[PDB]
């Protein structure tokens, strides 16, 4: 779903017609689609710089990259980076969308349940993802970096 | 500006002669005339009770009243039917019946008071509507007095009642000085909660009781819409030739 | 049209690709007279409705037979009010900009809706052409073929 | 008659309190918004008997027939009708928005209206395609800058407007 | 009713004619002073209760006897005092009513119009209100122009008393 | 005659009542206007010879037929052309003298009144006119809100010659 | 009906001539005496009641036959009938005050009230007495230094007097 | 965008959308200053080419370093002959609007292609990445934010 | 949490002693602390008229109090008001901490299980949380209202 979609199924639901609020809802998301886009233009341009990074900042040299933790063996290191991947990406679909429908759809509808199966630890996923946050507010600026740590923090919060 | 459109006049009751003087009843109005002064109890007579036409005894009050026109008439100066001119052309009649009424019973209620007879159709209450419009109100007001009706059946010196009711409700009681359309504006049927006790089951409540849906709702917009399709064609099924009926190339 | 692209871009594992950046710009761009188009087609429905029944029933007089299926007041009411979903979802289709959100409420099982209803659906299609004829008299040039787009789009699909 | 200094007064009665500080900010709005509404109304009495003609080249021009003999604008009478009473549409929309409010409208301009034009035999719903005609080259004419300090009165021109609608709903 | 934009509209209606320059320069004239009209208003909506209660026992002063005679008419009666603060405090309602519109239009319609009608028959004497309404024109606390504006209106309802 | 302070007087004097806040209030707003109206009036004045001839010679252009038809009505001769610049140079006249009177009154009592009655008797046609007045309100070289001034009373004459 | 500015355009059409720039500085004067004017005006109207009994008691006072049994203010709609006209006097010396120019009161109390004032008996003579008590109390309220700010009045209060003196030359 | 719009229609049974022709009409109304960046971009070709490979090597001087793959004259004369190829592609996307030019000319297979030649794909990143920030500082503000968009798609899809 | 607390955690998990930067954020803290305070006692003031004005605002009158709706039933009425009292009472909590993880740890963390299995509509109470959120934004002021209005966004956020 999008912000435009949840105002059309909100005023659809009621039988109402698109009434001054609705229009100001939607007016006030053709302004912020400029930053918007750039934000997601920008994110897209170095995804793999920022999970690098974060990576680098949370997750590296501690326990869980060195035997006995759940980062150890190479396969799992790629499937961390592939799920850090996930969170960026979708989190991107979300901001450009202004709506965590999708976050909701796709990334965090039974996703406890898998890594609660694996043993995968969920603190360490959430510090990761704090870490992504913080890099890309710094990379994207302040005014952007809000609306995408919105979605990461949603993503992290859903996680807990 | 455009001369008057034609419109029939039904027939009532002061159409017709009524002949003689000494036979008429107690019930006509006292036909009060400033050529009779005698006395002040006449003149305080001929004041109030052109007041009475114009306002409908209730209203006269102390404020309404315009005391220099009263002034005026004691001395002499002016005319009764130009007196009538001075009540009806006063924006103390203008807050209590024309912005309050309509162009169309405007018509209806400044007959029965300046003119004293009901209109005779709905055909004469649309032709003076547009005389309303384009000169004004005093524009139709000054017409209406001007009028041959008038000075005929009143004259210059004879305050206006009504011709000839004999079996018929008096004017000022029959119509109020505003109507039902405009009855939520000027009064107060909004908060009396005795009005709505019977709008609560009213047909019209029940349209807008319905929610979002329903033909209902949609169903003062089907009569308005008409196009009644056609019937079926009258020429038989036998009379068709269905198979020398098919055209080739 | 932006989770139009954000599916699009979905599907692959790609990211958005920066032309989508482009056209999702240009959309937030014309927001605004899509919005005075939908409110000019908003506060002014009940006349679209009834020009549209004007032109239908002058049209195909079938429905007002009683062989038809909208003989009487209760039926042509039902019928008005169709046109009048019809023209909402038109409204949702112009704020929306792609026809995602009036495909998925009014055309994607239309056909044995109206057919288990007994209605033709060329009789529902020339009410929404007549519609479109309505709100282009209503609307100047520029607006009057943005909406003729949806409308269009509508007319395609109840055929 | 009523207005909007008046109408917030006629409510604030019924309810018996006296003026809240959010109704007087508003107001407030309402005079500082006062010095463009004029302009606006300055510009179409001025340009008001050329809104009516300019209507009525296309008022008839459209629907041929009411000219031609048979209609109800055919003879010279009824021809100067309907133009006696297009202009009064103007009286009545500029005395509208003068007031700010359309309560001076619904009394005398359209209460009656609707019953007359089925008395009489005219068409109403062809007067509704021509008051539309004038919005046309009413909000054409308010809007445009002519020798005028540059400002923005774009609320008034949409409910500029809505006046001509409510002029066009209860005739058609 | 009364109001300058009402009362340019039903000059140029009743003259069957468009609005003229005369009629919109009238309403340009009401802007300017219906900025500190408004001033005036929040001045009185403001210091509300203070006024009330400061007149309906400024009354009791002068007029002594009020308090003390037993008659329906009078406020001497618990119930009196209580329909004191009714009347009095319907007096400021409308003082600040027309004072926002503009004019005497709502002095006009709701307070003064048969106001001759009612004290003579509940036998009210209008030197009652008289002396209310002065204790509220001094002591309102109001400045400038704007302490002019609610002073005509005030005293537009003294003259329609007597 | 009809002016904002005259509408005042008309207004209070058929209700029979003193002058309330209402009819004063367009006195005060009056002067606004009418200081920016005289600045009007001495722009009209000082460029006049110029705006008469300017404007005599204009209706020329757009009716060329007007000086070549030999008849009483047209400006075939000079005594037509003689004619031509009185009745032009009546109306800067009364437009200049609504302009300091701030209504419409002198231009509703000495030049409207009774204008469809004259032109159809003597076959002036009011297309010619229109024009000169065309001519005057976009060359009379005023600016600010004092152009605005002349530029209703101007359009007011062209509305109540068609 | 005319005024300061409705009279200087009246005599200039009467010679036909363009109005000259020292007729427009002498309204430009008008114009900015004119806030002035609104000011005087405004309290005369506001104590317009407390000037009619207060000059009233002197009317009667002073000559005190004409309240007592045979005088002609005597019984009590005679009594009521000159406080029905004592204020018209104040209800068109205001209008003069208002139009700048004493021709809209010459029409009204000026015009035939000293015909009337000889047929009905009244004394006409003991009018004046009494408005000149109420130009006395006029002009101490106009004059006033309370509230507003200093300013001069002095021209205005003058010939407020002025309309005062022609309202009892015409009845006297 | 008219192929991708076209094929995006053909997947599914329909026409092209109201949406999608406005898509068209904004791309042709912006197509001339396309043009025009497009034409500063063909003019400035050697001194963006040459700047943006300086700036990589200052960036990164593991490539002209001797167990670096840029190492000599031949290989860096190649190094600026792939930066060229890649602002050429860049200038293709930035007329086209679509990016499938840049896509099935140069993004599409060059994972596998740079991982045979030996040579890192961050430091063509880098360099794409200098071209962009060269560009954005020779063309107009917003115009920039344009060129550099694409740039972005092309810095995006190398790593 | 508080911001003090996260600032002590964050500088003690690096083992850090306390920098200049966090003793900026301390202050920062210190200063904001007067406003965070008055806020606090008026939005204690009268929560029962901000509830009662944001359930005229967006909840009254709708079909949602109307029988179907989900808010018909009189205890669910009263669950309705209980569960915004709640929603603006950790808002507050949060707003004197100024850190949002008393909110994610009492409030945001099982409520999207809970009114899915309900039936409770997100979307409805999203706007109510809205109308609280412009309710109390007047009646505290803008400068104090922003930081109301954040952490009754997050409240939103976290809900959709
Ligand atoms: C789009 C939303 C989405 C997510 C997130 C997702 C995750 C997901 N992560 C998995 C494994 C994994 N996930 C992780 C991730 C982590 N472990 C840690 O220590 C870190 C805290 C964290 C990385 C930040 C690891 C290490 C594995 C490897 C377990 C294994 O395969 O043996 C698996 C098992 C199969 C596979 O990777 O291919 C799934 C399905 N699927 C999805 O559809
Ligand atoms: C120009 C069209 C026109 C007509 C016809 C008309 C009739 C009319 N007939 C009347 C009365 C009357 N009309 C009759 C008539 C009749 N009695 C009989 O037995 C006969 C069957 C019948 C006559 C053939 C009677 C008896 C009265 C007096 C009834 C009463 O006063 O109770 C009255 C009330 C008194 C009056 O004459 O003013 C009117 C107005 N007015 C009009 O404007
Ligand atoms: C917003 C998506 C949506 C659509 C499309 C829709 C269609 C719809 N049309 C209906 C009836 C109807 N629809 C029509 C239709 C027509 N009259 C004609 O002759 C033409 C063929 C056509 C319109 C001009 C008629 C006549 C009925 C009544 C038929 C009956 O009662 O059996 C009904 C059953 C009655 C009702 O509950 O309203 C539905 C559900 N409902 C929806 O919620
Ligand atoms: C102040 C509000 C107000 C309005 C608007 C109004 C209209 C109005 N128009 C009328 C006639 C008319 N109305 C028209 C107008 C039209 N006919 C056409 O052919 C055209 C389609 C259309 C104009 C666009 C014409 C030509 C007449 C004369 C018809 C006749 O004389 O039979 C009449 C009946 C006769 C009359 O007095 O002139 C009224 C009452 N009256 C009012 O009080
Ligand atoms: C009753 C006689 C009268 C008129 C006519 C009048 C108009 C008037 N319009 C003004 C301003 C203005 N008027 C407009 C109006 C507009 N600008 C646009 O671009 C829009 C299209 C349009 C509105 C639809 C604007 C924008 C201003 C700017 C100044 C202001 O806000 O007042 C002002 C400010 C003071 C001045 O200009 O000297 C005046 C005088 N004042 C008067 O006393
Ligand atoms: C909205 C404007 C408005 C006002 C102000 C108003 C006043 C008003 N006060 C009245 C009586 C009254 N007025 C008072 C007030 C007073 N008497 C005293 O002794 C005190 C001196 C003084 C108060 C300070 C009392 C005590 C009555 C009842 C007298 C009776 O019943 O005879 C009455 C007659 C009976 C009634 O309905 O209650 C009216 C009409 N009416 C209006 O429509
Ligand atoms: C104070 C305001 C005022 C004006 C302006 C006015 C004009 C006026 N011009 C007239 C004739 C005329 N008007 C003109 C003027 C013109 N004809 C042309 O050919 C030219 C196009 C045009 C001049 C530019 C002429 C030539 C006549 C004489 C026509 C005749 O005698 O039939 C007449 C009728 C006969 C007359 O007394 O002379 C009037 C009343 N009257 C007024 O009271
Ligand atoms: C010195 C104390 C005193 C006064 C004040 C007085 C006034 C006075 N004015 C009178 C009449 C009148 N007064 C007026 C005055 C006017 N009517 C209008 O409409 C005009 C606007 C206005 C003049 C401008 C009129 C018209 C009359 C009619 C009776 C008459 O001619 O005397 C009469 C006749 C007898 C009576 O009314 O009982 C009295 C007493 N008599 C006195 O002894
Ligand atoms: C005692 C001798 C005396 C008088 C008479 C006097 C009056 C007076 N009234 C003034 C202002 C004013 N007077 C008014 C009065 C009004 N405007 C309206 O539109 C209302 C209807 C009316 C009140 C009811 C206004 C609006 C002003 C504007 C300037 C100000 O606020 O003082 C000023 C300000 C200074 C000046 O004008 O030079 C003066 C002098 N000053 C003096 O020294
Ligand atoms: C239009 C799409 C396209 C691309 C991208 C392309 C690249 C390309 N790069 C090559 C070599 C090369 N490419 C590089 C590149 C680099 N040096 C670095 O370290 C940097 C990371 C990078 C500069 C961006 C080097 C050093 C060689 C020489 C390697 C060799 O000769 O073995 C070659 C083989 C020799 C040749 O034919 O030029 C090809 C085909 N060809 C194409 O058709
Ligand atoms: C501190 C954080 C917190 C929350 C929010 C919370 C909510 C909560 N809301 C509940 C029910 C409910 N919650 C709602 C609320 C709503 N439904 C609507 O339609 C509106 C959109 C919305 C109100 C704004 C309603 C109507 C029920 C009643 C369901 C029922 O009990 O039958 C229940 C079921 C049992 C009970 O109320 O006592 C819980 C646990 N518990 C918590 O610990």
């Amino acid at each position: 779903q999008d912000a435009i979609t949840a105002v059309i199924n909100s005023a659809d639901v009621q039988g109402k017609y698109l009434d001054t609020a609705a229009l100001e809802k939607l007016k006030a998301y053709f302004s912020t689609g400029e930053l918007r886009v750039r934000a997601a233009t920008t994110i897209s341009a170095n995804a793999a710089a920022i999970v690098k990074e974060a990576v680098a900042k949370s997750l590296l040299y501690s326990d869980i990259t060195r035997p006995g933790g759940n980062m150890y063996t190479t396969r799992r290191y790629a499937a961390c980076i592939r799920d850090l991947d996930y969170y960026l990406r979708y989190a991107t679909y979300a901001m450009l969308a202004g709506d965590p429908s999708i976050l909701d759809e796709r990334v965090l509808n039974g996703l406890k349940e898998t890594y609660n199966s694996l043993g995968v630890p969920v603190g360490a996923t959430v510090q990761a993802i704090q870490a992504i946050k913080e890099v890309t507010a710094s990379l994207v600026g302040a005014d952007a970096g809000k609306e995408m740590g919105i979605y990461l923090d949603y993503i992290s919060s859903g996680l807990s | 500006a455009l001369p008057l459109l034609q419109y029939k006049p039904s027939s009532q009751n002061h159409r017709v002669t009524s002949f003689g003087a000494a036979d008429q009843n107690e019930d006509t109005p006292y036909i009060y005339r400033i050529e009779d002064v005698s006395s002040y109890t006449d003149i305080q007579n001929i004041i109030w009770a052109s007041y009475r036409q114009v306002f409908s005894e209730h209203e006269i009050l102390k404020f309404n009243r315009q005391k220099t026109l009263e002034s005026q008439v004691k001395n002499g100066s002016i005319s009764v039917r130009d007196f009538i001119r001075g009540l009806a052309k006063s924006e103390a009649f203008y807050r209590l019946v024309v912005s309050v009424n309509n162009n169309y019973r405007l018509v209806d209620i400044t007959l029965k008071r300046l003119l004293g007879r009901s209109s005779y159709n709905k055909d004469e209450q649309i032709a003076w509507s547009i005389v309303i419009g384009t000169k004004g109100f005093s524009g139709f007001v000054d017409a209406l007095i001007d009028s041959e009706e008038y000075t005929k059946n009143f004259g210059e010196n004879i305050v206006p009642y009504q011709r000839k009711r004999m079996e018929g409700r008096p004017h000022n009681l029959v119509t109020p000085r505003y109507g039902e359309d405009f009855q939520e504006k000027a009064g107060t049927v909004q908060t009396d909660w005795r009005f709505t006790l019977d709008k609560f089951y009213s047909r019209k409540s029940q349209e807008k009781q319905l929610r979002e849906g329903d033909p209902r709702k949609f169903a003062d917009l089907a009569a308005s819409v008409g196009n009644q399709g056609n019937y079926a064609q009258r020429i038989s099924a036998f009379d068709i030739d269905y198979l020398n009926a098919v055209p080739n190339r | 049209i932006v989770t139009k692209s954000i599916v699009n871009a979905d599907a692959e594992a790609r990211y958005l690709s920066p032309g989508e950046l482009d056209r999702i710009k240009s959309f937030v761009a014309g927001g605004q007279q899509r919005l005075r188009i939908a409110q000019a087609l908003t506060d002014n429905r009940e006349r679209l409705v009834k020009q549209a029944g004007d032109q239908l029933f002058q049209k195909r007089p079938d429905v007002v037979s009683p062989g038809g299926n909208a003989y009487g007041q209760e039926m042509t009411a039902t019928c008005l009010r169709d046109l009048d979903y019809y023209l909402r979802l038109v409204t949702y289709g112009i704020v929306a900009g792609d026809v995602t959100p009036i495909e998925e409420i009014g055309v994607i099982g239309v056909r044995e809706m109206y057919k288990s209803l007994g209605t033709p659906i060329e009789a529902v299609g020339e009410g929404v052409r007549a519609l479109k004829n309505a709100a282009s008299t209503l609307l100047s040039a520029e607006d009057a073929a943005e909406a003729g787009s949806y409308f269009d789009y509508v007319v395609g699909a109840l055929q | 008659t009523l207005d909007v200094f008046t109408k917030v007064v006629s409510q604030a009665d019924s309810r018996g309190e006296f003026l809240s500080n959010e109704q007087l900010d508003a107001l407030a709005n309402v005079v500082k918004e006062g010095n463009k509404r004029l302009d606006v109304v300055n510009r179409i009495t001025s340009n008001a008997s050329a809104i009516v003609t300019n209507a009525a080249r296309a008022l008839f021009e459209e629907q041929p027939q009411l000219i031609a003999p048979g209609g109800n604008a055919y003879t010279n009478r009824r021809m100067a009708a309907c133009l006696r009473d297009m202009e009064i549409i103007l009286r009545y929309v500029t005395y509208a928005i003068l007031a700010g409010d359309a309560s001076v409208l619904d009394d005398r301009c359209l209460n009656g209206l609707r019953e007359t034009y089925q008395a009489l035999g005219t068409p109403g719903s062809s007067v509704a395609v021509g008051v539309q005609k004038m919005k046309d080259a009413a909000v054409g004419i308010a809007n445009d800058p002519n020798g005028i300090t540059k400002g923005d009165c774009s609320q008034l021109i949409s409910e500029v407007a809505s006046y001509f609608d409510r002029a066009a709903a209860a005739v058609g | 009713v009364k109001t300058p934009i009402t009362e340019a509209i039903a000059a140029a209606d009743t003259q069957g004619r468009f609005l003229g320059n005369t009629e919109l320069q009238s309403a340009r004239g009401r802007y300017e002073r219906a900025a500190a009209s408004l001033e005036a208003a929040r001045g009185l909506t403001s210091n509300a209760q203070r006024l009330i209660d400061g007149a309906t026992q400024a009354v009791y002063q002068k007029f002594p006897y009020t308090t003390q005679t037993p008659g329906p008419q009078f406020a001497a009666d618990s119930r009196g005092k209580s329909k004191c603060a009714r009347d009095v405090g319907h007096y400021l309602r409308i003082i600040t009513y027309s004072l926002v519109a503009g004019g005497t239009g709502p002095l006009d319609e709701y307070l003064i119009a048969g106001l001759a009608e009612i004290n003579s028959t509940f036998d009210l004497s209008p030197s009652w209100y008289v002396e209310a309404l002065k204790h509220i024109k001094a002591n309102h606390g109001l400045s400038g122009q704007a302490a002019n504006e609610a002073n005509t209106y005030i005293d537009y309802a003294i003259n329609a008393l007597s």
